[PDB]
Parts: structure tokens; sequence; C-alpha cells
């Protein structure tokens, strides 16, 4: 007497490929996938321009020191955030 | 076989020690009683130097940091003269005979079937006859390999489960997938350098693992 | 009255510096750093992880 | 690449050599020891509550040290290896990359297939929401400049 | 300064993650920031209007 519903299995490749064509052909350049002549898939390689980062830990947790050297690091990070935050900003103040 | 034995406070037995079973498993709870009886391995008396001395400081008396795995045996189970029973008497002290092999390596047999999770004992005589036929030059390695190729032990190494027994109660009810659908022979095959092992009870096991830090976690956030 | 942001993310390249030294500037531990607090639970598989896995705890 | 603080230079294959006899009459190779190490076992940890111990296999122990750190990389690390690949595939080859920071090529391909599978989890919006939303960064690789602690002492400067 | 423990100011304490919880402790921090924020211009205007 389960309520589970049964569950079938599939790569994580082929799942992708069917929810954001995007980011699979960005991982297949990433992963080194066009570097065997094998397993080189015909479609031509595309440039890679932008990836996303986790800085949790990097920001409150693996520099405390009050020197110059970690005080930088965090505030490049937070310079950086902000930029990005504005840019997306300028594209929705105009009327 | 609903045995004592098969219970984790008396899972493991071993004749050579002042208190003949031994603890295994690092997350079992004891009594005070039963702390103390399992103490009596750990703890021994010096005449001479009228002290009382553990298993670790034993080993630093040796010089003993990275040894032979084989050689290991002779200072868990023996004693010494000059290091660690000076000041007894040479008649007093105890020396094995050729005959007490048969008790070891049925022993360590057994530890064997409880690390896997309570198999049977032709599970681990096929596991032995399986290496035999793979390319390696160290046989006793190889073993080795084939422990940790198992997924039951591998889903243990994550982090994700207390004990073996619960992992493999894991298998059991799919709550893990490989190469992203459930496993196929998923008690008897081996993994391989490049199988990938994901969680499908991501809810459930998140429950388990925040459940068992709770106490262990800081009240300041 | 100071130079403005450029606009570019500057990293150090922490893989030049000694080993004597962590990647947060403490000593680096000559060998495993065991706590009692975290041997007695589920995590003692966590302090334990072996040089032939990669676990991920974000994806599990 | 001094011994002092390079761990992978002590750690390094040696070139053995070794003689009986006399070189201007006869010699032999000295074969009376195995200079090439063993498998060794070592006791790691003790829990004094439930009388625990920890015994830790090593198949070149006595050749190696430390060997503890390959698998405990920080984060910032692991995203910088993650940014450096992005940035030039061309001259970050995994050769390249395994080399810089002293692990294997097995460990660089494994790590950059963990760190993409998150990035599409945060870009999705599954990961790092609500107060922690603003740990998400987002960043171009044309705008990226790597440091080197050229000057003795503190101090990076960005050629 | 006569407040030589209560060096931030507050008027209320943390909640405490065991009891409220972690994610509703990190909101509540980001909301105390900004009515911080708020209350400033809230001074500002009104002695400005009256
Ligand atoms: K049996």
């Amino acid at each position: 007497t389960t309520r589970r519903r049964k569950l079938l299995g599939s790569r994580y490749g082929a799942r992708l490929a069917k929810k954001n064509r995007q980011q699979f052909e960005r991982a297949r350049v990433i992963l080194d996938c066009y570097s065997d002549e094998e397993l080189r898939p015909d479609s031509p390689p595309v440039a890679v321009k932008e990836v996303t980062i986790n800085t949790l830990q990097t920001m409150r947790f693996l520099f405390p020191q009050t020197s110059k050297e970690h005080l930088d690091i965090k505030q490049n990070i937070a310079s950086y955030k902000i930029f990005s935050l504005n840019r997306e900003l300028l594209s929705l103040l105009p009327k | 076989v609903y045995r004592n034995s098969h219970t984790k406070r008396f899972s493991c037995r071993n004749s050579r020690l002042k208190y003949p079973f031994e603890q295994i498993w690092p997350t079992l709870q004891l009594s005070e009683d039963d702390a103390a009886m399992f103490r009596r391995n750990s703890r021994q008396f010096v005449v001479d130097l009228s002290q009382n001395i553990t298993l670790k400081n034993k080993f630093a008396l040796n010089k003993a940091t990275k040894i032979p795995h084989q050689d290991a045996r002779a200072l868990i189970y023996e004693s010494n003269l000059h290091l660690d029973a000076v000041g007894e008497h040479p008649r007093y002290l105890k020396i094995r005979r050729v005959t007490s092999q048969y008790g070891s390596k049925l022993m360590n047999v057994r530890k064997l079937r409880l690390l896997l999770g309570f198999k049977r004992r032709n599970f681990v005589q096929k596991l032995y006859e399986h290496t035999l036929l793979q390319q390696g030059s160290n046989k006793s390695w190889k073993v080795l390999c084939a422990l940790e190729a198992k997924m039951n032990l591998a889903v243990t190494r994550m982090g994700v489960a207390e004990d073996v027994l619960e992992a493999t109660h894991d298998l059991r009810q799919n709550n893990v997938t490989l190469n992203g659908s459930p496993a196929q022979m998923k008690h008897a095959r081996y993994l391989e350098p490049a199988d990938v092992l994901a969680v499908s009870a991501v809810s459930l096991i998140k429950q388990r693992i925040c459940k068992g830090l709770f106490e262990v976690a800081p009240n300041t956030l | 009255k100071s130079k403005p942001f450029d606009g570019k993310l500057r990293l150090p390249d922490v893989s030049q510096l000694s080993d004597t030294i962590t990647v947060s500037g403490d000593a680096a531990p000559a060998t495993l750093n065991l706590d009692q607090k975290y041997m007695d639970k589920i995590s003692c598989w966590t302090q334990t992880i072996p040089s032939h896995l990669e676990m991920s705890y974000q994806n599990l | 690449n001094n011994p002092e603080d390079n761990i992978a230079i002590r750690n390094a294959p040696q070139k053995v050599f070794q003689l009986i006899g006399d070189p201007r009459s006869g010699v032999a190779d000295d074969v009376t020891h195995n200079p090439f190490g063993e498998i060794t076992v070592e006791m790691v940890w003790h829990q004094l509550k439930n009388e625990v111990y920890w015994y830790r296999y090593e198949f070149a122990g006595q050749t190696t040290e430390q060997s503890h750190r390959d698998s405990r990389l920080s984060d910032y690390t692991k995203n910088l290896i993650y940014l450096l690949r992005a940035k030039n595939p061309r001259k970050w080859t995994i050769e390249a990359l395994a080399e810089k920071f002293h692990i294997r090529k097995q460990r660089v391909l494994a790590i950059l297939a963990l760190k993409e599978m998150e990035a599409h989890k945060i870009e999705s919006g599954k990961q790092l929401q609500g107060p922690l939303s603003p740990y998400g960064l987002k960043v171009r690789v044309e705008d990226l400049k790597l440091l080197s602690l050229d000057p003795t002492g503190c101090g990076w400067v960005e050629p | 300064h006569r407040f030589r423990n209560n060096k931030f100011l507050r008027l209320e304490p943390d909640l405490d993650p065991k009891v409220y919880g972690q994610t509703e402790t990190l909101q509540k921090q980001v909301d105390d920031n900004f009515s911080l924020l708020l209350a400033k211009h809230r001074l500002d205007m009104k002695a400005a209007a009256a």
C-alpha cells in the first residue's frame, strides 16, 4: 500500500536537452566533448560567454582576516554583483 | 535467526580480547555498564611503571605510525616483556600456539560479512573467486577494491546513511539512482570508475541529515 | 576622489601560495582534523571521505 | 619549487641505482631490500564514548605524504577551475589545469561536471533563493583577470 | 559609550534559528537594514515638509 509513483529514470543530459537546449550545448564545450574523434559531435562548437557560480562560502566562510588581501577579494565580488544588477535595472527603467 | 548475535550490541565476537566482544558500529549508543565492559580492552595496568596505558600509547612505545598491514596483528593481540609487560616474570607470559589460527581465520571472514551488511558466506566466497580472475598483482588489495566497488558501501561513503544496514534498505526502496535510473542487479554488481550516483528521495535524505546534526548545529546564524 | 570601478572581476591565483598555509591563511593541518563532536553521528563518514570519490552536498 | 613549501616535489618518483662490489673488478645490483614501498595500515581515531577504533589502509603509504589534501580542496579553488576553463578552453586544457592545481585529470573533469550541474540549478531558480539570492553571481568570461603573487610578501598584482 | 554591550544599538534580539528557522532569521536581518534606511528618509521628509 504505497502512494509513491513509479520512477522510470533517464540520463541527466537527456532531460536537459528537452528542457533547455542552450545549456546543453554550453555543457558539451566545457566538458571537453570535442577533443575525442569518436565522441566529437557533428555540430560546430559554440562559444561560452556567461557562467554562474556560488560565492556563499568565499564571502562568509573562507576569508576572515582583516588584511588588505581578503578585503579586496570581497569588495571586488560585491562591486561586480552591483554592476550586474544595474545592467538588468537599466533594461527596465525606460518608459 | 532472531539471535542476539544479529544485533549491533553483540554482532562481533573476538576470543583473543579480555572482553570477548568488539564494537564496530560508530553510531551505537551504549549504556554506562556496556561502556565499562568495552573499556577493558583499551586500558591495561603495568606493574613496574604502576600506571595505566592505552592501546594508542602502546603503538607509540613501539614507534608504529605506518606499518605493513600484516604487522598490526602482532601489536594488537601480543605483549612484550621490554615495553608493555616489564616486571612480569617470563613464566607468566602468554605465548600462542599454532592451533589458534582457525578461530582467527573464521573471525575475519565474519568481519567481511558484517561490513557488507550481514551477507551470507556464499556471497563472500564468490566475491573472493571474482577477484582471482581480475587483473592485478597484489591479492590483498584486489579484495579491498572489490569491497569498495559494492554499491551499498559506496552509498555509505557519500554520507547519506548512518551505516551500511541503513544504506541497504535505501536501495530496496530505490532512494538512489545509477546513471539516471534505478540500478539493475544492484545487490550483485560492481561500480566502475565513471559511475554517477544521485539521490532521488531528496526530501527524505535532507530530513535525515538535518535531524542528525540538529543538536550540534550552532544557535547563532 | 578615487579611481572608479573598472567593471572587471579580479581574483588572486591562490595556486601560488605555500603548502604550509590554507586558503584562509591559517596553518595547514598535516593530518585529518577529526572531532568528537561529529565522529559519533552521521557525519563520521563525511569527515573520512576517501580520495577516489567526489561528493557534492548541493546536489547530493 | 622548493621541498619546504612544495609537497608535490617531496612526493616525486625516485631514481634508484644501488650496487654492491667493486666498480673496477665486478659489481652487482643490490637486491637485499625493497625500496619501493608496500601496503601500510595506521590507526587514525579513537572514540572514547563508544570505544570505536578507525584504521586507514594506504597502497603507497611509505612513499607519499599528506594525501588527504587532494579530495579537500576549497570551494574557491573549484570555482577558479570552472572559470578558467570557460574563459579559454584552448589554453586551459585538462592537462594544464591538472598540473596547475596539483591534482589528477580525472578529478579535474569530475569537478567541472558537478559545477556545471549546480550552475543550471541556480539559473533555473532552484538554489540561492530568498535571503541568499545575492550570492548567485553571473560572470562574463571577458571581464575576468587573474592576479599573480609576483611581489615577495603580501600583495597581488594584475600581471 | 554607555551602550558597551549593545554595540549595534538594536531594539530587538535576533531570532533564534532553533525556534524560528534559519530562513526566517536571514529574512528578518534583511528587513532590519531596509527599515533603518527607510526611517532615515522618513525623518528628512517630515522635517523638510514640516
Ligand atoms: K552466514
